[PDB]
């Protein structure tokens, strides 16, 4: 079977650097052409660059908004690519994939030097890069409300604001409420933090019996909030 | 340098070609990726005829000038997914690019209307200096809403933030805004309004700051 | 760059099979080191599954080859044979090819292989320069092939 394993992604400030690993086997790797392929953030494929085999010399070819700064090499004796990563800039940003490379060109329609294609994949390593500060949410009750219930249930909610980085877990009544909840992927704000909010839906015909205490923990703060949603009066 | 369609609809068991079109095109052949959220590209179709074993039969690319296709003949549940070309930048070039990628959404399943909840700045959040608006829209088929913002009756785009759609654990799809602004101007008009349009019907959630947080 | 030496083509005789120009047109690459010591035994495994017989007007020609893995030196090597002999197709046609020009590919850089390809495309298109490789005596072909060859490293 053939394995791809990306490493070495993480939070690096404007203008830093980063070094991506990528662990191959299943294949023969010595031989093999590699590619490293990035994801923005809600974006496309964008192709990074791409490193050569023994009869190439290990030549590299690059995306031009990455040349100078960028430098693939390898380490075959290990089975290792790596991509090393300087200024890094904030549209740099992304999830950035390990690609083995195959080589396609046909006689009699071909046209030098062919085409490459990406036929084994690995799974991705995140790259962020924030000038943000680790920083805790503030919580904010979402209370339920004659607008928030359609008729048999109510909707009532934890806004989790302005945290950095990702993640935060949501959890209601300590873990016990488990049927109806609904946790928003976050949100990036133009701020360089993040947003999100969790909702549960429950019996309109227990708001007034039932306690709800939205648990948040942030760990890479080091906070935990528990804040209890109530009915306004 | 090479241009694709944002999304392309199809229904259940149809037949639906996805191109990609680039001057590049003229000398070289393209391959094709299907990727969805969270999962590694699979290599779906490369070359003039070349369709790695262990892709189903229904794959199938072809080209023709400036522009390339990938065909899905009899498209499954399955292949809801984003597709992406991929040739060289330029004829003779040793780089390469995609293009920008081709949702496609194959409805397997009954549309159905969002449902948008709409919560006003808790007078806890109020009393820092900052006002945060909350729309929840959930539970809607196909995964696609806009979202527009109203103070009174006139649109606000400043402060508006709208996360991507997201699958929810039942097929459907959910999706958050927020509208944030001052206290101030929270205070000052009569009610705000998230409006929340799915397959050109629109409905509209309001809230008013005669208060209820 | 490719390495092209003059013993790199020869005229093979009347009785050849394939596996025998295979054999010699790799000897001189075996012998000069630019390959491994088996490297005709994998062009012939590769021939075998993967067979490289161009049916082109008016002299047929192949170009077998192997994984550029088994290359030490780029090389090419050339036949030009008595008698027409038959290669499979390229194309997966079940009609074998008359043969009488073959160039055997020792290429371990991807780009020389496409330029390689390219080019030998353009030569057999060219009905004048293939009946002169019908004609030519080896040091002919050898300062033919070779000042075409130099056009393609640069």
């Amino acid at each position: 079977e053939v394995q791809l394993v990306e490493s070495g992604g993480g939070l690096v400030k404007p203008g830093g650097s980063l070094r991506l690993s990528c662990s191959a086997s299943g294949f023969d790797f010595d031989n093999a052409w590699m590619t490293w392929v990035r994801q923005p953030p809600g974006k496309g494929l964008e192709w990074v660059g791409r490193i050569t085999g023994p009869g190439e010399g290990w030549s590299v070819d690059y995306a031009a908004p990455v040349e100078g700064r960028f430098t693939i090499s390898r380490l075959n004796s290990i089975n290792f690519l790596y991509l090393e990563m300087n200024n890094l800039r904030m549209e740099d940003s992304g999830l950035y994939f390990c690609a083995r490379t195959g080589k396609y060109y046909d006689f009699w329609s071909g046209y030098p030097p062919g085409e490459e294609y990406f036929q084994d994949w690995g799974r991705g390593t995140l790259v962020t890069v924030s000038s943000a500060s680790t920083k805790g949410p503030s919580v904010f009750p979402l209370a339920p409300s004659s607008k928030s219930t359609s008729g048999g249930t109510a909707a009532l909610g934890c806004l989790v604001k302005d945290y950095f980085p990702e993640p935060v877990t949501v959890s209601w009544n300590s873990g016990a409420l488990t049927s109806g909840v609904h946790t928003f992927p976050a949100v990036l704000q133009s701020s360089g933090l993040y947003s999100l909010s969790s909702v549960v839906t429950v019996p309109s015909s227990s708001l007034g019996t039932q306690t709800y205490i939205c648990n948040v923990n942030h760990k890479p703060s080091n906070t935990k909030v528990d804040k209890r949603v109530e009915p306004k009066s | 340098e090479l241009t694709q369609e944002t999304g392309v609809s199809v229904a259940l068991g149809d037949t639906v070609t996805i191109t990609c079109e680039g001057d590049s095109l003229e000398s070289h052949y393209a391959s094709w990726y299907q990727k969805k959220p969270g999962q590694a590209p699979i290599l779906l179709f490369y070359g003039k005829n070349n369709r790695p074993s262990g892709v189903p039969d229904r794959f199938s690319g072809s080209a023709s000038g400036n522009e390339a296709s990938l065909t899905i003949s009899g498209a499954q549940a399955e292949d809801d997914a984003e597709y992406y070309c991929s040739s060289r930048d330029k004829s003779g070039s040793r780089l390469s690019v995609f293009g920008g990628g081709t949702k496609l959404t194959v409805l397997s399943q009954p549309k159905a209307a969002p449902s948008v909840t709409l919560f006003p700045p808790s007078s806890e959040e109020l009393q820092a200096n900052k006002a945060t608006l909350v729309c929840l829209i959930s539970d809607f088929y196909p995964g696609a809403v806009t979202v527009a913002w109203k103070a009174d009756s006139s649109p606000v785009k400043a402060g508006v933030e709208t996360t991507t759609p997201s699958k929810q654990s039942n097929n459907k799809y959910a999706a958050s805004s927020y509208l944030s602004l001052t206290p101030e101007q929270w205070k000052s008009h009569r009610s705000y309004s998230c409006q929340v349009t799915h397959e050109g019907s629109t409905v509209e959630k309001t809230v008013a700051p005669t208060e209820c947080s | 760059g490719i390495h092209f030496r003059r013993h790199y083509v020869r005229h093979l005789p009347k009785e050849v099979s394939q596996n025998d120009i295979i054999k010699a047109l790799a000897s001189p690459l075996i012998n000069d080191g630019m390959v491994v010591s088996d490297f005709a035994d994998h062009v012939i495994t590769r021939e075998q599954n993967f067979p490289t017989g161009l049916p082109v007007e008016p002299v047929g020609v192949a170009i077998p080859h192997t994984d550029s893995k088994y290359v030490r030196q780029n090389a090419i090597s050339v036949g030009i044979l008595a008698e027409p002999v038959n290669f499979e197709d390229a194309g997966g046609e079940p009609d074998p090819v008359p043969v009488r020009v073959v160039f055997m590919l020792a290429l371990g850089n991807w780009f020389d292989i496409t330029n390689v390809l390219w080019w030998i495309k353009a030569v057999i298109q060219d009905e004048d320069f293939m009946q002169q490789l019908l004609v030519m005596n080896d040091d002919e072909i050898y300062q033919s092939i070779y000042t075409r060859i130099s056009e393609l490293e640069h």
